RNA sequence: UAA
């Protein structure tokens, strides 16, 4: 039985044919036959980064038992998406067809964060009991680490070389860990009230933290001393992330309804400060194109930004991407699929726009006309473009 | 030799003893099976030790049915699985 | 421990300019291929004659033109790498380019950029010679020019020039402005095809006048807004300024905006245009379906020619150019500020002379003639050869003709080793002169003109006559009236000479008084073809046409060297004293002695010859004229000094000053009087095809050949280009590589007419021929694959050669599809004919057993998107131009006739992404192997459809040839066929079993005797397999996003062991093994023109038992790499028991490179030599080779003490002076000179393993 | 006398297990 | 409030005598072989 | 013989 498939193999064949023959990447024209000229996302830089926007809702996914999804994470090669449930289970989902069912029952409490090693050799997952498990790529539990934190783990980030990783929890403490033996290294002390997020610089030895004290701090992993504090957020900073590729930009979202991007190269320079009438919930940098990132809000409404296009407003808004608060975002490493999970117990996949589409920017994700199973035909369609409907509905 | 198909099969790489120690591997894939090694008896059953020029088949490859989790790359038992971790079509579970 | 060398130089022309850089007597044509700047003099009939060539250490991104005061010549603005500008001037005194100033902008660009910079910066020049800007993206670097030579530069973002500038598309300087003004095309909100419905007219256009304040320490630029246009179509990409405004070229529209900044009119080029969306001004709808889908459209703008009184003739013409080499005429009939009749017309090409050319790069007008009716245009192409075209009548009867072409092997998309020559062992009853030799065959072109390029390891001559046992030691051919009479031969071993009248089948003439019982040293025509002079060991004889003895001269001591000119004979004997005799004019039979200077006899002469040249004219009385070459008696002294004098020499002897040290420059000077002889033979003579230039060629006792060029002006000076690595290394000075001269003595022979080419033949065990094309410098090519003992002229445009086994062959130079430039003879093999036109050819393989070539064609058919079922995808449009799909097949080619023998076709959307000729084990028990052809077919479709592919196993079977023509005795038999789920991007054979890649998957299958193919192994890849190579049972699989991984393959219990992965993540292009002895290294080419070396080091501490491949070095290439192959390496001195290998890679710019692994001591010597050369020698454009090769994203993670060596830098050691060579060598190693020459020879001859085969 | 040439002598970074060691006084917002 | 063994291959389940499979309560243990194999692989040479 |  045929079904919707999003595979980047043929675009890569075309791209490498163009590269090995010296041919340029021809401009795509607004017609379906020119979809063959849409290169894989890794091939687009500069002004071509607009093609990489995941503006098209391609699939809605859900598990048999509708549990809250605290975190989602693509596999390091992008083959599968790991969906953590509030019951402590791992849900796998193949990227090609968005189809898989079997659970794992990873943790005993709600899994709160998962992170893959830079070398694609390990995964570390926390939970609500402060328990930090270590997994092999085949999901073999190799290290337990029981009392990693007194409270629920919130975030975990690997070092560049992957021998160390930093973890933060509801307890106001960040701990550096030696991955070789699982031992706990120095304690990053400070951060009055709970620390909500942490991140390691992609190449530098540096820790960025977000806490309830309205502070974003920079840490020395070798010494554990805080080296800089950002006194700009007026409420709890929920998330903070470095730019995955180069790390020159640090962005953090706060419950003060403000997103701020800092240029770490020049004295924590304030680049963008966007504000919204709704709370920002989570963020995600684009894995391929720098200066592009996505913000998730409390009313759904995925917002895609571009540092080089607009420093005040998003370049694309999907006002009704999710029916409830969006909890986690995850870009595919290949960059052609965007996965979002919300409190509506659904995982929604997003792909790049097509050269011509009657339902482009009119899907019930763009207008709130979500009547019954409006996504039934979007999920069951073998093709991608589809003919014009009332709004993009289904039976 | 032949310029079209250079002979690269038997090359004196200096990591051959390592490949015999770990992975029990060698640069001759069609080497004969050792008549001293026994999978059940363990690695100590070979007088030549891990550096035996012949083949020491691990017990994982003595299984009869191909592991369905290994095909998906999701086998949590690794070399200790009771199912065959080899792409054997005739041994597939239908 | 590796060294990088260029097997072939680049051929794709990327830039071209017309200016007066090296001279003002004519307008020169500067051509930039990839890193080679060639200066051409275009003739009246469109021929391109090369004057001087320069090779740079970096990729020349762009070239600019700027004049200087108090000089007619114009300084050259050279752009290389990322944000680098070097101002180049031509030094007429030293005949070389000297750097005026260096400008580095990459650091400032990085500091002012939020994201990573674009790989190529764009250069724009003001048409007022006052400023130049270089912009990467949104960041502009200005280079003001004073009207000391350059004002300080300022780098600023586009946002601080104009507030709204947010995504720069193009920047251009506008014309007819008092102050330097620029036009910015930008999109504040990015819009593409899938974004147009929710964003209308995003492109904006602004005109800013730049007010530049050059201060002493800095430069301040203030910009005033002249105009601003906000509503423009999204697809505009190129600004083409004109006299009254600018033409904005888009994919679907042609917008004209005047200098006042109003959209006067647009032209709707195709059905995708913004019809009625703009609706602001004049609209010119067109159904011509013109698509400028390229990022930047190449064009030429020709200003209106002045009238008799100073008018304009209203002939200002602008020509656009598609990627398909379609030339479009755009006329502007503006009467003033207002413009009317704006339209685009396609130039009709009746004779489709642009059929084989695509992707134009530059257009330059050669000859002006003060008229825009006629036009001579030089156009560089990415796929076809660069063409010089003549356009006669540009009207809205037009005709276009081809004047000349610059050979371009286009994009080398594939590389293989096969038997282009030596298919048959015996040719014309004698063994093949290039028997059992192999050569590289590559795929070239990107369309109709795609062909096969044979990169010949040696020149293959055409044999029309073969003799046996006609010579022993030497031969001479006499021409009574150009009739090939009296083929005199000599036998040095037994002191015997013979006649062999060659009028009639080389019968013994048996007549005359020729000394048969003596060794003939030299015999030739004499006295205006009326006398025959023969010099034996101890005698000189003068005969007539009928061999009647007239005069006999007895020499006390045996003669050594002897040269003949029409009135004079020069004879040297064992003592070293010189004897010159002059023939009597009136009645001959005298041979009067010629007086020699008394300074000559007291100094030792190693060799001498009689010479004709005008180089010494300015030092002679009553001679200051270019022509009328004088007769010069040239001699070589024991201290490697070249001296000469005239007949009426008085007592003055001249000398080529500086030739003893082999300096870069030589000049004639008066000679005024240590025996270490190195120069063995010299001769000054004209070389070339139709433009014959004088060259000084020096043969050293070590076997290597040095050449100097005489400048047409200031003829008393000779120059040698040291930066250009054009002259092949053939020997070593200090008795290193003595085996190259030990067996057969090396003698240079000059032939003014080989096939219209004036060539130089060098005899020896490995013969060499010096051929110079009109558009290239002279090149030394290996001649055949057999030793050459003696060579003599034969008939008209032929030579007769005798090998070491006493076989005589008559040779002619093959000039029908051959190009004797680019470091190696190139043979163009046209597979597509007028009947069956196959498109671009790719994935060329050679079947060793059947001795046949297999290539895959790839036709670009229109693409029809279909769903999973046979239903068209919704948004299709039948009445609109569509994107191009793919359609491929397999061609069986017989190298005997280079004709397609068998052709099979694959269905729609199929592209053969990999084809390999592999030895497949069809029986594990008996270890039987059969050579099968395996083709990996991928269905190139859209992203939204499930990926599919297929693999085919082909066996070449011998069938009965169909009556009528031979060489059709082989057919392709399909052993096995299977369609698989997932694109088959690669095919590789491992241990007699073949591994193919599916979508995010690799499978290993084995074939049995019953032609049953079953998978046996299985591994998961990260994203997409780009390339795969196997070394025994070890495999490397390249990934489109995560570098590559090392995999070992095991049998019986079939396994795919993940041995290691590359820690660095890069989009790899090609893979190959770089073994280098016991260790193992891998060569990986990156999409950023980087080649990486990684090693498997399980014994290293932080490698996780080898799971982390150690990054050794990164080497930035000048073009993207399309293919890599493993080649056995040739060893000249040390031949270890283990085999050695090298990597050969084909580049898109038409260049071929090789990586040669080195041992530890060899690497140390070459590394210290390269460091000394870089630090102490003068680089051409100021380019640092370390910066050119190592300034990439992987510099930090590599071993800083062991980078990849650039052989182009090392070859400059060979080009240094003798004392400089010793000084450089002694910096590390007592015997570093000897061993350095030895391993330099080893690297140079590393690819000579193709010379011996089977 | 030293010949004009583009300078190229980048400083090697320490690059320990925690990442690259950098001057931490460049991170004060000031 | 009590979880069920879903993906665990029962080789890493030990009878606690938290999480249950069929009546009997168990607990998930480490993969000792895999972690110690990793530590062995981190050592020099083999 | 399975999760
Ligand atoms: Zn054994
Ligand atoms: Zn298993």
């Amino acid at each position: 039985t045929q079904r919707r498939s999003v595979d980047v193999s043929s675009p890569y064949i075309n791209l490498y044919y163009n590269r090995r023959h010296g041919l340029p990447n021809l401009v795509v024209e607004p017609e379906t036959s020119y979809t063959i000229d849409i290169m894989p996302p890794n091939a687009y830089r500069g002004r071509d980064r607009v093609i990489n926007l995941p503006s098209k809702f391609t699939h809605l996914s859900s598990n048999k038992v509708k549990h809250v999804i605290p975190a989602i994470q693509w596999t390091p090669e992008g083959r599968r998406l790991v969906v953590a449930t509030y019951s402590g289970e791992f849900s796998l989902w193949n990227a090609s067809s968005f189809t898989f069912e079997t659970l794992m029952q990873a943790h005993d409490s709600a899994v709160t964060t998962m992170k893959y090693s830079h070398d694609s050799d390990w995964m570390i997952s926390g939970d609500a009991d402060g328990m930090i498990k270590i997994w092999q790529p085949n999901f073999s539990m190799v290290k337990e680490i029981d009392a990693a934190h007194t409270e629920s783990i919130r975030d975990m980030a690997f070092s560049s070389n992957d021998s160390k990783f930093v973890t933060c929890s509801d307890d106001n403490i960040l701990k550096i860990w030696n991955f070789s033996n699982g031992k706990q290294e120095r304690v990053l002390s400070g951060h009055h009230w709970d620390v909500k997020s942490c991140d390691w610089h992609p190449e530098m030895g540096l820790i960025a933290s977000a806490s309830k004290d309205n502070l974003v701090k920079l840490w020395d992993p070798r010494s554990g001393n805080c080296i800089s504090s950002i006194l700009k957020f007026k409420h709890t900073v929920l998330k903070t992330r470095f730019q995955p590729t180069k790390g020159n930009l640090l962005m953090a979202i706060s419950k003060d309804k403000s997103c701020r991007v800092f240029d770490i190269r020049y004295s924590m320079k304030e680049l963008m400060c966007v504000r919204d009438e709704t709370d920002y919930m989570t963020l995600e940098w684009h894995p391929i194109n720098e200066s592009m990132f996505t913000l998730a809000c409390y009313d759904g409404s995925l917002k895609h930004f571009d540092l080089l296009q607009n420093l005040n407003e998003p370049i694309l808004t999907i006002p009704y991407a999710h029916d409830k608060c969006i909890t986690s975002l995850s870009y595919n490493p290949v960059g052609h699929i965007f996965a979002t999970a919300a409190k509506d117990r659904t995982i929604r996949f997003w792909t790049r726009a097509r050269p011509i589409d009657p339902n482009a920017y009119d899907d019930p994700t763009y207008n709130n006309k979500k009547i019954n199973g409006w996504f039934f035909g979007i999920n069951n369609d073998i093709n991608a473009v589809r003919e014009k409907s009332e709004f993009g509905a289904a039976p | 030799m032949s310029l079209i198909h250079p002979d690269t099969a038997k090359y004196p790489f200096k990591f051959e003893p390592f490949l015999r120690q770990e992975y029990s591997f060698s640069l001759d894939p069609d080497r004969p099976i050792c008549e001293f090694y026994n999978s059940r008896e363990g690695p100590k059953s070979c007088p030549r030790g891990p550096l035996c020029p012949k083949k020491h088949v691990l017990p994982i490859f003595q299984n009869k049915i191909v592991c369905r989790h290994w095909l998906r790359g999701l086998c949590k038992k690794n070399d200790q699985c009771e199912y065959l971790h080899e792409y054997n079509l005739r041994k597939m579970p239908e | 421990m590796n060294v990088y060398d260029d097997v072939l130089d680049a051929t794709v022309v990327s830039h071209s300019l017309a200016t007066h850089f090296t001279t003002s007597d004519y307008e020169e044509l500067l051509v930039v291929r990839t890193n080679i700047l060639s200066v051409y003099r275009p003739t009246r009939d469109g021929k391109l004659y090369l004057t001087d060539e320069f090779k740079f250490h970096g990729l020349i991104t762009d070239i600019g033109l700027i004049p200087q005061k108090d000089s007619p010549l114009s300084c050259l603005l050279l752009c290389t790498g990322v944000a680098k500008i070097s101002i180049l001037k031509f030094n007429t005194l030293t005949n070389s380019i000297d750097t005026l100033s260096l400008h580095y902008y990459e650091g400032k660009f990085k500091g002012k950029s939020l994201v990573e910079l674009a790989k190529i910066s764009t250069l724009r020049m003001d048409p007022g010679s006052s400023c130049a800007l270089l912009f990467n993206n949104d960041i502009i670097a200005f280079l003001p020019f004073h009207v000391k030579f350059t004002a300080p530069s300022v780098v600023l973002v586009a946002s601080e020039l104009y507030e709204g500038a947010k995504n720069i598309i193009d920047i251009q300087f506008l014309k007819n402005f008092t102050k330097p003004t620029i036009a910015l095309l930008y999109q504040p909100k990015l819009v593409w095809a899938g974004n147009t419905t929710i964003s209308k007219l995003p492109t904006q256009y602004v005109i800013l006048t730049l007010n530049i304040q050059p201060a002493e320490s800095a430069t301040k630029i203030e910009s005033t807004t002249i105009a601003f246009v906000k509503e423009l179509p999204w697809d505009l990409h190129t600004i083409v300024p004109v006299s009254n405004g600018a033409i904005i070229v888009g994919t679907n529209e042609l917008a004209f905006l005047d200098n006042t900044g109003v959209l006067q009119s647009t032209v709707l080029l195709n059905s995708f245009a913004d019809k009625e969306l703009q609706k602001t001004k004049i609209i010119n709808n067109s159904s011509l379906e013109i698509m400028f889908r390229e990022k930047n459209t190449t064009s030429i703008w020709i200003p209106s020619s002045k009238s008799k009184n100073g008018g304009s003739n209203n002939d200002e013409t602008l020509l656009l150019m598609d990627l398909k080499s379609n030339i479009y005429y755009i006329q502007m009939e503006a009467e003033g500020r207002l413009l009317i009749k704006f339209d685009i017309f396609k130039l009709p090409i009746v004779n489709d002379l642009l059929k084989e050319n695509s992707n134009p790069k530059c257009i330059t007008r050669l000859n002006a003639t003060n008229s825009n009716k006629n036009m001579d245009l030089f156009i560089g192409f990415g796929s076809g050869n660069a063409l010089v075209l003549r356009l006669n009548n540009l009207k809205s009867p037009f005709d276009i003709e081809l004047l000349s072409s610059l050979r371009n092997v286009g994009p080398i998309t594939s590389l293989t080793v096969g038997k282009v020559s030596s298919i048959d062992d015996v040719v014309k009853g004698l063994p093949n002169p290039n028997k059992n030799e192999y050569s590289l065959v590559a795929t070239s072109g990107n369309g109709s003109g795609s062909h096969l390029t044979v990169i010949q390891t040696s020149v293959q001559p055409e044999i029309e006559l073969a003799l046996k046992f006609i010579s022993i030691t030497q031969i001479w051919n006499l021409k009574i009236k150009g009739r090939d009479r009296y083929l005199i031969t000599t036998d040095s071993t037994k002191s015997r000479s013979d006649i062999y009248e060659s009028d009639n089948n080389f019968k013994l003439h048996k007549g005359g008084r020729l000394r048969r019982d003596a060794t003939t040293v030299y015999i030739s025509m004499f006295g205006e073809e009326k006398r025959i002079i023969q010099v034996t060991t101890n005698h000189l004889y003068l005969y007539d046409t009928h061999f009647r003895r007239l005069t006999t001269i007895k020499f006390d001591y045996e003669v050594i060297h002897v040269s003949v000119m029409d009135p004079y004979i020069l004879v040297t004997v064992s003592r070293g004293d010189i004897k010159i005799f002059e023939l009597e004019e009136k009645n001959k039979r005298k041979l009067l002695k010629v007086d020699l200077p008394e300074i000559l006899n007291e100094m030792v002469i190693t060799s001498g010859l009689i010479l004709k040249s005008n180089m010494c004219n300015e030092f002679l009385i009553g001679l200051s004229k270019s022509q009328e070459e004088q007769l010069l008696f040239t001699f070589v002294t024991a201290d490697n000094q070249i001296i000469f004098f005239t007949k009426d020499h008085n007592d003055r002897i001249f000398q080529l000053n500086g030739v003893d040290q082999l300096n870069e420059s030589l000049y004639i000077s008066t000679y005024q009087l240590v025996p270490d002889p190195s120069i063995k033979q010299v001769m000054i003579n004209k070389l070339g095809h139709d433009n014959k230039e004088e060259y000084l060629t020096i043969l050293t006792f070590g076997g290597e050949i040095y050449q100097y060029r005489k400048l047409p002006q200031r003829r008393s000076r000779f120059y040698r280009n040291v930066t250009r690595n054009d002259l092949a290394i053939t020997g070593a000075p200090d008795n290193a590589y003595a085996k190259g001269v030990s067996s057969i003595e090396r003698i240079m022979h000059y032939f003014p007419d080989y096939n219209g080419y004036s060539v130089i033949f060098v005899t020896g065990s490995v013969p060499y021929i010096l051929i110079k094309e009109d558009d290239s410098t002279p090149k030394i090519f290996k001649f055949g694959n057999i030793p050459l003992v003696s060579v003599t002229p034969w008939s008209e445009r032929s030579v007769m050669c005798v090998d070491d086994i006493k076989n005589a062959r008559v040779y002619t130079l093959t000039t029908d599809n051959m190009y004797y430039g680019n470091k190696l003879p190139l043979k163009q093999i046209k597979i597509s004919n007028v009947l069956d036109d196959y498109k671009t050819l790719q994935k060329l393989v050679y079947h060793e057993r059947a001795q046949l070539f297999l290539v895959s064609y790839c036709k670009r058919v229109p693409y029809e998107a279909l769903g999973e079922d046979g239903e068209k995808v919704i948004g299709y449009d039948e009445n609109v131009p569509h994107a191009e799909g793919f359609q491929s097949g397999i061609l069986l080619i017989n190298p005997k006739s280079w004709k397609v023998i068998d052709k099979i076709d694959f269905p729609k959307n199929s592209v053969v992404n990999e084809m390999r000729s592999s030895m497949i084990q069809i029986n594990s028990k008996t270890k039987r192997k059969r050579e099968y052809i395996i083709a990996g077919v991928a269905n190139a479709t859209t992203e939204d459809t499930p990926p599919t592919g297929a693999f085919h196993i082909y066996d070449v079977i011998e069938v009965v040839p169909e009556p009528g023509k031979p060489d059709t005795n082989y057919k392709l038999k399909e052993i096995f066929q299977e369609e698989v789920s997932g694109t088959v991007s690669t095919v590789c054979e491992v241990s007699g079993r073949f591994m193919i890649s599916q979508s995010q998957k690799v499978l290993v299958r084995d074939i049995q005797e019953d032609n049953s193919v079953i998978p046996v192994a299985f591994l998961d890849i990260p994203v997409f397999v780009t390339d795969s190579k196997s070394f025994g049972n070890l495999l490397i699989i390249g990934d489109a996003m995560q570098g590559f991984q090392f995999i070992g393959f095991d049998a019986e219990p079939y396994r795919m062991i993940s041995l290691g992965r590359s820690m660095s993540k890069f989009q790899t292009m090609s893979l190959e093994f770089l073994v280098n002895g016991g260790d193992m290294y891998f060569a990986a080419t990156d999409a950023d023109r980087n080649v990486h070396v990684l090693k498997y080091a399980p014994d290293e501490p932080n490698s996780l038992s080898g799971q982390r491949l150690v990054h050794c070095s990164s080497f930035t290439l000048h073009s993207t790499n399309s293919c890599m192959m493993l080649l056995p390496r040739n060893e000249e001195f040390g031949s270890p028991q283990v085999p050695s290998f090298q990597n050969v890679g084909g580049q898109v710019d038409g260049s071929v490179f090789k990586i040669v692994p080195l041992s530890e001591e060899k690497y140390r010597r070459l590394y210290v030599i390269q460091q000394q050369i870089i630090d102490r020698e003068l680089q051409l454009g100021g380019l640092n080779p370390r910066m050119e090769r190592l300034a990439n994203d992987f510099y930090q993670m590599g071993h800083s003490m062991r980078p990849m060596l650039d052989f182009n830098v090392i070859r400059r050691f060979c080009g240094l002076a003798i004392d400089r060579r010793k000084s450089i060598a002694q910096k590390a190693g007592r015997h570093a000179h000897f061993e350095a020459w030895r391993d330099i020879i080893n690297i140079e001859f590393s690819m000579r393993s193709l010379c011996q085969g089977k | 006398s030293k010949h004009k040439m583009f300078p190229f002598n980048p400083a090697k970074i320490k690059k320990d297990d925690y990442g690259t060691v950098v001057d931490f006084t460049m991170f004060l917002p000031d | 409030r009590i979880r069920r063994t879903t993906g665990i291959p029962k080789k890493f389940l030990k009878s606690i005598e938290m999480i249950t499979d069929e009546g009997k309560f168990v607990v998930q243990v480490e993969d000792k072989q895999s972690w110690e194999d990793y530590q062995r692989k981190r050592e020099n040479r083999q």
